[PDB]
């Protein structure tokens, strides 16, 4: 019984054309509709639950499109832009996706006639290339100018970055924090060394800023509590040896015929972490720090010498602590010297939340600092970081760029009018790409008066035309609902963000539209 | 909170519908336009259909989703109220509807959206109305044979057209009927159309007469008529009964004899009365007995059983007959009288395909026509009078409607730019709908070059400068055009062209069209509900 | 055009409640607590 | 009914093909798919794929070959034209797209002469005398002998080609920067193999933004600090850096107590011992992959050197 | 869920190239039975019986199938079949050929309906051709029919039984004409009744001069054996059938009961004495007989039969020219069975048969085929309905074609005559034709099994020259053949359909873009 040969395996799918390439640009559809309300002074955010049960809700998309396990494959392409601008530049990777489907959006009706795709994209990357110069050109800087503070820029940059996210109401509160902060980040200028604390309880509005670490972590040993927890000037010890009789060195056997000598041995090893803790007392400084586990005696030898102590310690805290003093972290005692010993303005240990904490700041030359971060949510604390984070690696490329542009959809519009009027001077096919290229351009604070449910259409009219002639950075306000210098009223932005945007929107698309069919293998 | 089924609201249903749209235009998307792709369904068992006509199609088509079906029996009515635009109309449904609810995807006010459609097709039938072109001027023949052969287009028979509509327009003038005195109304489907596998369509013949899909009875019966005695009678010819519940009861057996004797012979003296008129034809849908077969052998007479009763009704309008439901008299006995009678030529059972059907040929009393098909497979037949069906409709609506259409997509082309500027006139927002009315009634000439499969955009753009310049330089009777063609795509005179089509086509086309987006667009949210 | 396709896995199961029907579900529930708590 | 019979059952179920049947039309299908499959697959004007795996990896391709390698194909012949271009493309590159084009256009007729009556052989002749002449013919069209070794606008010219047809957005960028990579290799280790060439993947800062660096990377942590020196002295060490444990089982022993503080005390002075002797010759780097002694970085940041991991 | 829930669907090329491989296999799996060097195949149907056959038709008419096209093409072949009988030895493999290269276009991008516009044309000068090289010829020169007959018959296995089948059809078919219709009377093939009995050997089976019954004598004393009888056909029942009125009876006295029922005794006796008055000799009847009656009919010598199919009858009635009745006392002398030469029943072996013969001139007969066995019958009569099938072409037209492939080049230069000079992107179309043409004899090789390439690229080199038109191939030799000398003849308008079928089916499958399945009703 011969039977007719198959080219692929068993139920290997397979679809082609526009059909297929139309399925995919209605999919970045659907995926920005689970998004578009998201970025916006009065945007929106989600919450997701995992099959684990564990809630999570966001504001920043990328991670709730990291919550969204896509399975179709072009629109996991979107989800992967996402992380690249979420690990460029932050939010506006929101708005991103809004600016591929928009694309897609606009195309869509076009790629039902039947446009090769390669034509399309060719405006596009004209498109795009042309828009980046353009923006470059109305970048603004303010170095040249004269009133600005090197932080007031950014200062403005971060309320406007925070003014979308779940702390809203009190950017003007950590716009400071992290600005002077972040000025402590010179020069490694990476987040890592700055530690984040997400200490439950206790309002936001009280959360902290420490010029120092301080450690949500400890551990209960025999004397832990006995010992002083105030030293006002002291000297920090950073020990990533542990402290214990041997128990976890190189394993040998012993011999031992007498008593004595076995008398003399088990003295020995004791005398090991005596001499250790001598050279530890006689260094004369008072607080050691170990990422190990520390032998509860010594505790009590530091207690019985008021020196304080602790084992067992996150060495990323103890990397900012060593950064953070100056001190330099040890793993001979013996060589130690008082130049790699920590010293700090003060050292204490408090009781927040609760939770049982270890305090020193005021060091005059530390480049790195710690959030406390209060606050009653769990959901809030991963949220506010994620908040954090974004308003740190931002301003920090602010820092590493002294270019600056207004927010509320002002840029877009005067793209989308340069372009529009440049499309006048090409003639034909590529001139109905770049008037839907500034089509689907606008949409951005359409949503955004979707998102404050106004009448958008008047508000564009309006811009357009009041985006005609009479100023750059005219744009949407939320508050007075309508065009405003949001420049003027302070939105204030880098360029690269959405540089970065719309160049990776640009070959999202590219990349979307060039494929004709997919297939499966289970 | 309702059991067995819940519901879901604004724009997931509301674009939901809107998928439900679009997918059932693309099913229809390649059929439409002198160069659509007809369509074929195996069935479920392989009584498979092709077939080019959506309405064909769609109620071949099973439908679940509520808004789709509307779009199918709006397709039927247009079938029911055009035959073609099946071609067309269905796209037209959904792609307004795509670019309406576009608007609304973002905040648009539907009814807002509806009320600039209300105008819109106000709007378009009325400068439709400004831009008509009569056919009472042109030569009659001329143009009808124009606007099949376009409506022949799109159609498996579009090649041999010239010979087909000419044909066909020879059926309608054969079909010329006068109505309610005042109107020369002309009767659709009262041709009789008989479909036959076999010789080619070029070897398809017109009956100037009626044809019919039936045989003789009776294999001695003689088999050709040269003469007009022709007869057709509703009342059949057995035994008669007693029909209702009469018994009968003997209690003198002396007599049975003579009961069962007359049993017969009042259907045997029928047979005799009718023939001493000398009737040569007679049809009865009713059954027919072998003792009448026999009696009618004796006089070589011809006769029918089982006739579709419509078809003697044509023929007893064809030919003069009166059909008779029995024979009768204003006097009680039942008579019958010539002047019953049905005349015509000559009448032929003859064997096509080696199946003998009856022809008729020159009904005097009135003149008829039917038409008589060859193809190859039955599957080629079927579909081909449904264009043909469909073929005759449309010049009877020309025969109906003195007045003509360019056909070739020129209406979205003036309509588009008229309404364009038409839109600037209202000053409200519902002129953006009307924008995309217009731009969504762009469609079909891109339906048409995607059919085409060329740059489509190009020749809309064309398209619409020709037309824009239309409306430059009011001198237009030389500056007035209209036209555009795919075969060597480019632009053209669809006048000059022959390219016509009906104008009540397209006008009840956007109404229904109108109608429907109406209907569908103030949708807000479905709720379902299982069984029981 | 028309036919299923594949975009986040169980799709049947995930449900997902939006807007003011997902607020509302919000404080009936926490009405519960509420009361839960109130005595 | 229901019962033929079998003049052979010297099969237990499996697929015998005979009567050229399958090789007159059902090897020549299989072929006509596989052109079909990538036809659209070369061109400027040619547009990418993508396919998932079967382990649900995603693959945006233009290259036929690596597409090609995503497929299990079941037919036979099939895999072979596979396979053939698939070392093609082991040879030259791009080619794939052209090869497999040759292929079913080379079969599509060849049927057609096998259905008109032309002997199998006698096609396989024809067919290989024919290719013969071709590659006698060959060399006679070729036209700008480009030769410059080291110029970049040459090949940026000359290399663009490659990169138009599976790249026709970018040809400037990539052009140069692979021209730059070119331009930047000598003949060294013999002729600017490949392998010579690195390449590290950064998402993020569109392809404008792509560089090309006259040296080499790693995506990797650091232990130390972070600095540059214009004399950069490393040192190499494909030993993990650590004292030399032995490889048989050699357990420190004591017997008396003074082993252990010295015994300690010994190794630490030894490592930095070790270290030092590294440092005094100026090595501001080691670099190994193995594994790492911890008080040897102590020591390490103590005399201030760079570690790679 | 949307649109018809799990009814699949397809568009496009795909489907294109779908339609274009099944017809190819549709074609292909019987290119091996044209020709008089073809193969000859047997049957399973599905309820366990067996048919040996060549016709192609029955094959397809057996064939089962899921894919459209392939149904779609089925009834194309029976059809032309219907109309033709033969050519189903070739015209499908024309069709799915012509369909073969009209794909080769297909990746050229080229819209069909351009490519079915050339088609119309190319038809249009096919028929044109073949008019202009047909030959019309006598129609009562007997020889050349049966040179006809077998130039049509030599290609199935009764082949070498021409002679008897040739004049055995021949018979047949000019004894029906029924001249009623003035000088266009027209023959049946329903008349020409057949009948297939097994035993005996080809060379037994033989034309009737009238009808074979598988029916007895209702009683052994009516003779067996008569020269010119007389026959009666009685539509009626000839036995007391029901007082149609639900009749009622209520006798009160005795001798009443007794009373009706000699009157149906007298009743029927009363049928008896009125067929009697006409003095026949043969009772034929669709329905029962009354023994007593029979008695009746008995008592007076006359021959009975009860209860005959009704098609019979009339060819019975066409037998002797008699006209059946169902009313005997309105039974007219005008149909006395008059013109029956001779009257018996034979015993055939377990079967007496009824034996009529030598009326005056029938214009009904059965061929009585008695053979070997049934499906060896049964495939020799359907090689007999196409041998009549064309005969009544050749009466239908005089007009006949030298086929043997030579009429095929003819137009296929003839084609190319047209092609070179009709410039356009059409005209690659239609050499496309005319090159798909050029298989028939090519596929005739292979079934000879010669030197195809060179034989067919000399045929057309020898077709180049106009001096000679008749040059076709060779059955046997698998030669080059001038026809005048070969005689393989055949009627124009066979080829005629043949043609016009092939193209129909060629537009039909090409405006196809699309499949629907599931329509649940």
């Amino acid at each position: 019984m011969p039977t007719p040969v198959i080219l692929l395996k068993e139920g290997t799918d397979s679809s082609q054309g526009i059909p297929q390439l139309v399925s995919n640009i209605s999919a970045c559809q659907v995926i920005a509709e689970a998004v578009r309300t998201t970025l916006g002074p009065r945007g929106m955010d989600k919450l997701i639950v995992d099959g684990r049960g564990k809630a999570t809700i966001s504001n920043d998309g990328a991670t709730i499109l990291k919550l969204l396990d896509v399975v179709h494959p072009a629109a996991k392409t979107l989800v992967d832009i996402a992380k690249s601008q979420d690990a460029e530049v932050g939010d506006g990777t929101t708005s991103v996706t809004l600016l591929a489907a928009e694309f897609l959006k606009q195309v869509k009706p076009y790629v039902e006639e039947g446009l090769h795709p390669q034509i399309i994209i060719r405006a596009f990357r004209t498109a795009t290339q042309l828009a980046v110069n353009k923006i470059k050109e109305i970048a603004v800087t303010v170095k040249k100018a004269d009133k600005v503070e090197q932080r007031k820029l950014l200062e403005k940059c971060a309320m406007t970055a925070l003014s979308s996210k779940l702390i809203s109401q009190q950017k003007a509160f950590f716009a400071k924090m992290v600005v002077d902060a972040v000025m402590m980040l010179d020069d490694l200028l990476q987040l890592k060394m700055i530690g984040i604390k997400k200490v439950q309880g206790g309002a936001l509005e009280d959360s902290q800023l420490v010029a120092g670490v301080a450690f949500k972590k400890t551990f209960s040993y025999a004397g832990f509590e006995m010992q002083p927890k105030k030293y006002h000037n002291p000297k920090i010890a950073l020990l990533n040896v542990e402290l214990e009789l041997k128990a976890e060195k190189d394993n040998a056997e012993i011999r031992v015929h007498t008593v004595e000598d076995y008398q003399a041995i088990v003295d020995a090893e004791w005398n090991i972490l005596y001499d250790k803790l001598e050279k530890i007392h006689h260094s004369g400084a008072k607080v050691v720090l170990s990422k190990l586990p520390i032998g509860d005696v010594a505790t009590q030898y530091f207690a019985d010498r008021d020196m304080f102590c602790a084992g067992r310690v996150p060495e990323e805290d103890l990397k900012r602590t060593m950064m953070a003093c100056g001190g330099s972290i040890q793993t001979s005692v013996n060589a130690l010297s008082a130049d790699v010993l920590g010293r700090c303005q003060v050292f204490e240990e408090t009781q927040i939340g609760g939770e049982r904490y270890n305090f020193f700041t005021g060091c005059p030359k530390a480049k790195t600092c710690t959030f406390i971060l209060r606050g009653g949510a769990e959901q809030f604390m991963e949220e506010t970081e994620r908040s954090l984070h974004d308003a740190i690696m931002i301003v920090r490329r602010a820092i590493k760029n002294d270019s600056v542009v207004a927010g509320g959809g002002a840029i877009e519009m005067e793209l989308s009018k340069y372009l529009r009027d440049y499309s006048r001077t090409i003639p034909g096919k590529q001139q109905l790409l770049i008037g839907a290229y500034a089509k689907a351009l606008e949409i951005i604070p359409r949503q955004l008066c979707d998102n404050a449910g106004f009448d958008a259409t008047n508000i564009l009219n309006k811009l357009r035309a009041r985006h005609a002639q009479g100023g750059t950075w005219y744009g949407v306000d939320i508050n007075n609902e309508d065009i405003a210098d949001n420049f003027e009223a302070f939105v204030w932005e880098p360029a690269m963000v959405r540089i970065n945007a719309l160049t990776a929107a640009s070959e999202a698309a590219c990349l979307i539209v060039s494929v004709d069919e997919t297939i499966k293998n289970p | 909170l309702s059991v067995f089924g819940d519901r879901s609201t604004g724009e997931t249903i509301r674009s939901q519908n809107v998928m439900a749209a679009a997918s059932i235009a693309n099913i229809v998307k390649s059929s439409l336009g002198p160069v659509g792709l007809d369509k074929m369904l195996v069935d479920d068992i392989g009584d498979v259909t092709i077939t080019n006509d959506g309405a064909t199609i769609l109620k071949l088509l099973e439908v679940e989703h509520p808004a789709a079906k509307v779009l199918c029996e709006l397709a039927d009515l247009q079938d029911k109220e055009v035959g073609d635009g099946t071609t067309s109309v269905v796209i037209i449904a959904a792609e307004l509807l795509k670019n309406a609810d576009e608007l609304v995807k973002q905040k648009i006010h539907p009814t807002s959206v509806i009320s600039g459609y209300r105008l819109a097709c106000k709007e378009a039938v009325r400068y439709i109305n400004e831009n008509l072109i009569v056919n009472t001027d042109e030569l009659g023949r001329d143009c009808l044979i124009n606007a099949a052969k376009t409506s022949m287009s799109s159609k498996i028979i579009g090649i041999n057209g010239d010979f087909f509509a000419n044909m066909v327009v020879d059926a309608v003038l054969a079909i010329k009927y006068t109505d309610i005195r005042g109107q020369p109304r002309y009767p659709v489907n009262s041709v009789n159309i008989l479909k036959a596998h076999g010789r080619s369509q070029m070897e398809s013949m017109l009956i100037s007469g009626y044809a019919l899909n039936c045989v003789v009875g009776s294999q001695g019966m003689p088999k050709r008529i040269v003469n007009a005695k022709i007869a057709c009678l509703d009342f059949s010819l057995q035994k008669t009964k007693m029909k209702l519940g009469v018994q009968v009861v003997i209690t003198d057996p002396e007599k049975l004899d003579q009961i069962r004797q007359r049993e017969s012979d009042i259907t045997k003296e029928r047979i005799q009365k009718i023939l001493a008129t000398g009737a040569n034809v007679i049809l009865t849908t009713g059954g027919i007995d072998d003792m009448c077969l026999k009696y009618f052998v004796e006089a070589g007479a011809m006769a029918v059983r089982r006739v579709l009763k419509r078809d003697l009704k044509r023929i007893a309008k064809a030919s003069g007959a009166t059909i008779l439901s029995t024979l009768a008299n204003l006097e009680g006995e039942e008579t019958f009288e010539a002047a019953m009678l049905g005349q015509a030529e000559e009448v032929v059972q003859e064997r096509i395909c080696d199946d003998e059907l009856i022809l008729i040929k020159n009904t005097k009393a009135r003149t008829s026509a039917s038409i008589i098909l060859r193809g190859a497979n039955d599957f080629m037949c079927d579909e081909m009078e449904r264009s043909l069906h469909d073929a005759l409709c449309v010049v009877k609506r020309v025969l109906e409607s003195k007045s003509v259409v360019p056909g070739g997509g020129a209406v979205e082309a003036a309509l588009s730019i008229y309404l364009e500027n038409y839109a600037t006139s209202m000053g409200s927002r519902e002129q953006l709908a009307i924008a995309e009315f217009a731009r969504s009634l762009l469609v079909i000439p891109n339906t048409l070059a995607v059919n085409a499969a060329q740059d489509s955009t190009d020749l809309v753009a064309k398209l619409r400068a020709f037309h824009n310049e239309a409306q430059v330089n009011p001198e237009r009777k030389n500056l007035k055009w209209i036209g555009l063609d795919l075969s060597n795509g480019k632009p053209r005179d669809n006048k000059q062209a022959g390219v016509f089509e009906p104008t009540i086509v397209k006008v009840k086309s956007l109404k229904f069209a109108t109608e429907a987006a109406i209907t569908i667009l103030r949708i807000d949210d479905l709720i379902k509900l299982h069984p029981e | 055009y028309g036919r299923p396709f594949l975009i986040i896995k169980d799709q049947d199961r995930k449900s997902r409640l939006m807007g003011l029907e997902a607020l509302k579900s919000h404080i009936m529930a926490a009405k519960a607590v509420a009361n839960t708590m109130r005595t | 009914p229901k019962a033929p019979g079998f003049a052979q059952m010297l099969k237990e179920g499996a697929k015998h093909f005979s009567g050229l049947e399958e090789a007159v039309y059902r090897n020549i299908q299989a072929c006509k798919e596989l052109a079909q499959t990538t036809r659209t697959a070369y061109g400027p004007n040619g547009m990418n794929k993508m396919v998932i795996n079967h382990l649900e990896k995603l693959f945006v391709t233009n290259d036929a070959a690596t597409i090609l390698r995503e497929l299990e194909v079941q037919h036979p012949a099939a895999k072979m034209i596979v396979m053939a271009s698939h070392m093609q493309e082991q040879e030259v590159g791009d080619g794939t797209n052209f090869v497999l084009v040759f292929a079913g256009a080379l079969l599509e007729l060849a049927e057609e002469l096998l259905r008109i009556g032309l002997s199998v052989s006698e096609v396989i002749e024809g067919y290989e005398i024919a290719c013969r002449k071709a590659h006698e013919i060959l060399p006679n069209l070729v036209c700008c002998s480009a030769k410059n070794l080291r110029d970049i606008d040459e090949v940026s010219s000359l290399l663009r080609t490659s990169i138009m047809s599976k790249q026709y957005g970018n040809e400037v960028f990539l052009a140069k920067l692979i021209a730059q990579a070119c331009v930047s290799i000598f003949p060294d280790s013999g002729h600017f193999n490949v392998d010579n060439i690195r390449v590290c993947k950064i998402l993020g800062s569109g392809i404008s933004s792509s560089s090309v660096l006259h040296g080499m990377v790693f995506k990797k942590e650091t232990e130390g600090d972070v600095t540059s020196v214009k004399d950069a002295k490393i040192a190499v060490y494909s030993c993990p850096f650590d004292g030399m444990i032995t490889e048989t089982k050699g357990t420190v022993l004591i017997k008396t107590a003074e082993e252990l503080m010295n015994f300690s005390k010994g190794e630490e002075n030894l490592m930095d011992a070790q270290v030092k002797a590294i440092a005094d010759t100026g090595a501001n780097v080691v670099v190994t992959g193995g594994k790492v002694a911890d008080m040897a970085l102590h020591y390490a940041n103590k005399y201030n050197i760079m570690l790679v991991r | 869920l949307v649109l018809s829930q799990n009814t699949k669907r397809e568009s496009g090329r795909k489907v294109q190239s779908g339609n274009i491989n099944a017809a190819k296999t549709i074609a292909d799996i019987i290119r091996t039975c044209l020709g008089p060097k073809s193969m000859m195949k047997m049957l399973l149907d599905p309820m366990g019986g067996i048919v040996m056959t060549n016709d192609g038709n029955a094959i397809l008419r057996e064939i089962q199938v899921q894919h459209p096209a392939a149904k779609s093409m089925i009834e194309i072949s029976r059809t032309q079949d219907e109309e033709v009988g033969d050519g189903t030895t070739s015209v499908i493999i024309l069709a799915g050929e012509m369909l073969s290269v009209a794909e080769h276009f297909l990746e050229q991008q080229m819209h069909p309906t351009v490519v079915i516009s050339a088609y119309r044309k190319a038809l249009d000068d096919m028929i044109s051709t073949l008019k202009k090289i047909s030959i019309p010829v006598d129609i009562s020169d007997s020889d050349m029919m049966l040179n006809i007959i077998n130039s049509s018959i030599t290609t199935k296995a009764i082949s070498r039984w021409s002679s008897l089948a040739c004049n055995i059809a021949l018979d047949a078919v000019k004894m029906v004409q029924f001249e009623e219709n003035g000088r266009k009377e027209i023959d049946i093939k329903k008349y020409a009744r057949v009948e297939k009995i097994p035993g005996g050997i080809i060379e037994d089976s033989c034309v009737l001069r009238g009808v074979m019954i598988n029916k007895d004598v209702t009683h052994p004393r009516m003779r067996r054996y008569i020269k010119n009888p007389r026959i009666v056909l009685l539509d009626s029942s000839l036995e007391y059938k029901k007082g149609e009125s639900q009749t009622d009876i209520e006798i009160t006295r005795e001798e009443d009961f007794t009373r009706i029922l000699q009157m149906e005794e007298e009743y029927i006796q009363q049928l008896c004495e009125d067929i009697i008055q006409l003095k026949p000799d043969v009772v034929i009847t669709e329905k029962g007989i009354s023994d007593l009656a029979q008695h009746y009919l008995m008592r007076a010598n006359i021959t009975a039969i009860r209860r005959v199919r009704k098609t019979d009858n009339n060819r019975i009635a066409r037998a002797c020219g008699a006209r059946i009745v169902s009313r005997p006392e309105e039974l007219r002398e005008d149909d006395v069975g008059t013109g029956a030469g001779l009257l018996e029943i034979k015993k055939i072996g377990d079967e007496y048969f009824t034996f009529i013969t030598d009326c005056k001139d029938p214009k009904a007969c059965t061929i009585l085929l008695r053979g070997a066995s049934k499906e060896i019958l049964s495939e020799v009569e359907r090689n007999l309905q196409d041998a009549m099938q064309v005969c009544r072409n050749v009466l239908l037209d005089p007009q006949l074609v030298p086929g043997g492939g030579a009429s095929e080049m003819a137009v296929a230069h003839a084609l190319t005559e047209k092609s070179k000079a009709m410039t356009g992107v059409e005209q690659w179309p239609y050499r496309a034709v005319a090159q798909a043409l050029e298989v028939i004899p090519r596929t005739l090789i292979q079934n000879c099994g010669a030197s195809t390439i060179r034989l067919l690229t000399s045929l057309r080199a020898k077709h180049t020259q106009e001096n000679c038109e008749t040059w076709g191939v060779n059955g046997e030799t698998g030669t080059l053949v001038d026809m005048k000398e070969l005689g393989i003849w055949e009627p124009l308008a066979v080829k005629l359909q043949t043609y016009k079928t092939a193209v129909e089916t060629a537009v039909l499958l090409l405006r196809i873009d699309d499949i629907v399945s599931g329509h649940k009703k």
